[PDB]
């Protein structure tokens, strides 16, 4: 049973939304990762 | 588990049953969220009661109590005219 | 020969640290030479550095003590330390330490914890420690007893199978006293003059170790071969392999005497370098009235 | 050469033959950041595992060689794998070291790698170290080789020179493999089964998030992490080359001394090494609310894999995004002696 | 505005059974191609480190040839 917040700041209670509660996500820069990781991960199969 | 804590407003009952409402909104969530209420008996959220009125002036001049020990800080409410109230709920 | 030495502050000494400061009346004080900084032990023994012990032990020995004997507001008295004058000094330390043989009293730095012999003072932006008064043998001990932790923290960090670093805080422990046990501060970096007097000690101690008397080799591998004294009872009926080692040689009467010699030269130097900070001779103690009579040593 | 006749004289009771070694600063500085060590010394057999004692190496630093082509650190190695007669060598036999001054970093090294070297680079009186005065009189460039090293691709001089008959015995001795072959087999061989145990935990309940950490979540999770999106949970496994490092390691070595939290966490997907073997304390006066920030700040790392080890004997991993899923740690206690002992004392 | 799901206990992942049997399996697939990668290299500088060896044993031969 989730709810959907946009904002609040700063609780000394544990379980409670913020900005400091809030995961620092990038969905551009870790797909490129990925992507590029997966070709690295890819020419990693083929030495062998 | 539970907490007293005291509020000093200058508005009516129907505004300070809303602001403590407001003023709650993390602790709802937060007491939700670590426990969900399975019952029907864990939604209330506490009670309030109005103590009486005072001066809004001259109102909660702060001092100290000391102990043998040590010392706290303390309001000092004066003038205090005591009025209980029965228990308005907060949820 | 004047003693009567005030200390000028510069604010109001309020009523909450006249009743502690009252309450300190009789104890023992170090000088600067006044300022209200530098009067007391909090201008080396500060919360910013480690308490080391060590530097505040130089701090005891370089400079003289004082009796603090009256606090008014805004002022405080003080009475110095000049010799062949007998002081009469009260106990007022938290840990109490009964002067039953009425030995050679002793100053320390507050190494039972800061917050016994502190007082807190809020006229101007400084904190007074008081220094610890006790009898020779007890202030000896604690000295060897935080030497021993100073070095051995560091060795059983070192180690990289540290299973046991409270053994030495549980072993060192309290201090060895028969009436009561009293716990002590320990610090985990020994810091700067601390460790210098370990390499001053470490200088003295490979220096006497290249020169050993063979002849007490033969009288304890003996009591070793005799019945075990309870002096003895630290080696539990074993010979380690360096007495076993060091004694292949034979004896004779040409090494003994410079060997003796110089040890009798090095060890009136380490008691120059165990006579450390300034002691106090008393002689009659009334305990009646908890008054120890002592004249500078 | 002031560390070389240091603990020849000392590590003479626990090892017959010592060598005097340079390591370079190049080859050393991505073992420990801003050359924080200031060792031990246990050597690991190849077919004859078993566990030995460790020994003590006095190593100082900021000193040069000889030569000033190179500047870097100071260092030796005790040899005791040979029994009896050291006329023997063993091939393909790693030594490895722990130099350290507050334990950090980590040095493995071959036999063949040094010993191909050491060939190839040639009343009374006070007590003299005639070691010492037999040192000084050498002191020459010939004594020190440059000698490539198989696990880091870089070369570390070996200092070695006619001293005496120890060193004499040692260049006269020749004899005729999977010494890293286990201690990676091992490693994943534990790895997998921890996540034979998330298997299990995940498996035993429905496949589902506890979130034991809170931290709030955006509604695009499934999207910009996608559905079953266990890619950085698939390599996890891959992306652990190191356990003495590790923080599940950590676990181990603290049940003796009482009981903390230990973090390994990685990169989502190969952002860079991370980290391994890290404290969660609630000990200081940060406190237990000062340890819950730690944890909220942890699980708010948006871009990272957590695994959690108590050291009671739980294991936690903790996805990115404040997801957890609860699983065990037991194994054998031969190879909690085994750690033990590769660590340190029992 | 952009929505955030507030953390409760009872916020499951979205659910995953076939997400991990297969990727312990590629993921040794891979690690078999690293630890032998690394094996490689290591006999490499591993034959590179005995081939100087019997080259030193040579040279210590050729001592003998400058007296023949």
């Amino acid at each position: 049973d989730p709810a959907r917040l946009p904002r609040d700041t700063g609780p000394e209670l544990m379980w409670a939304p913020s900005l400091r509660n809030s995961l620092r996500v990038s969905p551009e820069a870790l797909e490129l990762a990925e992507r590029e990781a997966e070709r690295a991960r890819s020419e990693r199969w083929d030495r062998c | 588990g539970p907490r007293f804590t005291f509020f000093q407003s200058s508005r009516g009952h129907c505004q300070i049953m809303n602001i403590l409402r407001i003023y709650y909104s993390p602790s709802i969530m937060h007491r939700y969220a670590v426990v969900q209420p399975l019952h029907i008996e864990e939604l209330t959220f506490g009670a309030v009661a109005c103590l009486g009125t005072f001066s809004a002036t001259d109102g909660w001049r702060r001092s100290a109590f000391n102990y043998r020990g040590s010392s706290l800080p303390v309001v000092e409410i004066d003038s205090f005219y005591s009025n209980v109230s029965d228990w308005e709920v907060i949820l | 020969m004047d003693l009567k030495v005030v200390v000028s502050l510069s604010s109001r000494l309020y009523t909450d640290e006249i009743a502690k400061m009252q309450q300190r009346i009789g104890c023992i004080l170090p000088l600067a030479s006044q300022n209200v900084q530098g009067l007391g032990l909090g201008q080396v023994y500060s919360l910013e550095t480690v308490p080391d012990y060590v530097s505040m032990y130089n701090y005891l020995s370089d400079c003289t003590l004082a009796v603090l004997d009256e606090v008014s507001v805004d002022s405080l008295i003080l009475t110095k330390i000049v010799p062949g004058q007998t002081y009469a000094i009260k106990n007022k330390y938290q840990p109490f330490f009964q002067w039953h043989g009425t030995g050679s009293l002793s100053v320390m730095p507050p190494v039972f914890g800061r917050e016994h012999a502190t007082v807190k003072l809020e006229s101007n932006d400084v904190d007074i420690v008081f220094p610890m008064v006790l009898p020779t043998p007890i202030a000896e001990e604690v000295l060897q007893k935080i030497l021993l932790f100073n070095v051995y923290s560091r060795v059983v960090m070192q180690a990289p199978g540290n299973a046991d670093m409270l053994d030495v805080h549980m072993h060192l422990g309290s201090v060895s006293y028969l009436g009561h046990h009293y716990e002590l501060a320990l610090p985990e970096v020994p810091g700067p003059l601390g460790l210098a007097l370990l390499d001053n000690l470490s200088l003295y101690f490979c220096i006497m170790v290249t020169l050993l008397p063979r002849a007490s080799m033969r009288l304890v591998r003996g009591l070793i071969r005799h019945e075990h004294h309870d002096l003895l009872n630290l080696f539990q009926e074993m010979v380690p392999d360096e007495i076993a080692r060091i004694d292949l040689d034979d004896l004779s009467v040409a090494d003994d005497l410079s060997r003796m010699r110089v040890m009798m030269t090095y060890l009136q130097s380490l008691a120059s370098l165990f006579n450390l900070g300034p002691r106090l001779a008393t002689a009659a103690y009334s305990q009646e009235t908890l008054t120890a009579t002592c004249w500078l040593r | 050469m002031d560390v070389h006749i240091d603990n020849q004289v000392l590590s003479g009771l626990g090892t017959p033959l010592l060598v005097h070694l340079f390591v370079p600063d190049t080859v050393m500085a991505e073992l420990c950041p801003n050359r924080v060590p200031n060792a031990w010394c246990q050597t690991l057999f190849s077919d004859r595992t078993g566990l030995t004692r460790v020994c003590r190496v006095f190593a100082a630093r900021g000193m040069l060689p000889g030569r000033p082509s190179h500047r870097g650190t100071f260092t030796s190695v005790p040899v005791y794998c040979d029994e009896g007669l050291p006329e023997l060598y063993n091939p393909f036999h790693v030594a490895a070291l722990r130099f350290y001054d507050e334990l950090v970093g980590e040095l493995q090294i071959y036999y063949l790698s040094l010993f191909e070297g050491a060939k190839r680079a040639l009343l009374s009186r006070v007590p003299v170290s005639f070691s010492k005065t037999r040192r000084a009189i050498r002191e020459s460039r010939a004594l020190v080789r440059g000698i490539a090293h198989i696990f880091s691709p870089h070369a570390l001089y070996v200092v070695t020179y006619p001293e005496l008959s120890a060193q004499g015995r040692l260049h006269r001795m020749t004899a005729v493999l999977g010494a890293p072959e286990r201690e990676f087999r091992f490693l994943i061989s534990v790895a997998l089964r921890i996540s034979a145990s998330f298997r299990e935990k995940l498996a035993m309940q429905a496949w589902t998030a506890q979130q034991e950490i809170p931290v709030v979540i955006p509604t695009s999770y499934s999207r910009i992490y996608k559905n079953s999106d266990l890619i950085r949970e698939a390599f996890f496994t891959v992306q652990t080359r190191v356990s003495w490092e590790s923080c599940w390691v950590k676990a181990t070595i603290s049940n003796a001394p009482d009981a903390c939290l230990w973090i390994d966490s990685h990169p989502l997907y190969e952002e860079g090494a991370s980290a391994w073997g890290k404290v969660i304390d609630s000990r200081p006066p940060g406190g237990l609310v000062g340890a819950a920030s730690q944890l909220v700040a942890l699980g708010t790392d948006g871009h990272c894999v957590h695994l959690a080890t108590t050291s009671d004997g739980q294991a936690f991993l903790v996805l990115p995004g404040g997801f957890v899923i609860k699983g065990q740690l037991a194994l054998t206690p031969e190879e909690r002696g085994y750690i033990l002992a590769r660590h340190g004392i029992r | 505005p952009e929505l955030m799901w507030a953390p409760s206990l009872r916020n499951s992942l979205r659910v995953s059974p076939e997400a991990l049997e297969l990727a312990e399996r590629e993921a040794e697939r891979a690690r078999s191609e690293r630890w032998d990668r690394c094996a490689q290299v290591l006999k490499n500088r591993l034959l590179r480190v005995e081939l100087d060896g019997i080259m030193r044993d040579h040279l210590a031969r050729a001592e003998e040839i400058r007296q023949d």
